[PDB]
């Protein structure tokens, strides 16, 4: 999985 | 302490009283859980990953610990595939990248 | 080096001949960038992340440079929002995360 997150 | 990469670099966490565990994220801004205990009011925000945007419930000021470490950050409850722990979190316990 | 989580651990990497820049991403499996020039075969994979799953070209042995450093290692390549380096290349740099 990627889990790039960004707000 | 000094984590390698060679798996997935999960840590215990504790919030609201329960043990959970949570992957250490450098590519997430903000702290990401699926479930929590706290009781009270959130504000509905939303984050973007690969994939597009979903929503999020914003929690505030939440006493969590992280590997033994007591910080006070903003802990988002969304649908993340598995529980992280973000920049704003890792910078409050001295967390670095090196090599 | 040593970087602190303040802001985005963005690094330079350099694959099929060009300067690019890349996030560090303790919360990816893999390594995706959004377009390159590679030569030779790839296979077509799908991967997941917060917001849905990604379809991406998938590159093995392929040689990348992440701040200088030498490296070769699986690529994916494909239409997401920023370019990632994941866990798969940044155990070749003996990248650790330190606290």
């Amino acid at each position: 999985r990627v889990l790039f997150e960004a707000m | 302490p000094q984590i390698t990469l060679w798996q997935r670099p999960i840590v215990t966490i504790k919030i609201g009283g329960q043990l959970k565990e949570a992957l250490l994220n450098t590519g997430a801004d903000d702290t990401v859980l699926e479930e929590v205990n706290l009781p009270g009011r959130w504000k509905p925000k939303l984050i973007g990953g690969i994939g597009g945007f979903v929503k999020v419930r914003q929690y505030d000021q939440v006493p969590i610990e992280i590997c033994g470490h007591k910080v006070i950050g903003t802990v988002l409850v969304g649908p993340t595939p598995t529980n992280v722990i973000g920049r704003n979190l890792m910078t409050q316990i001295g967390c670095t990248l090196n090599f």
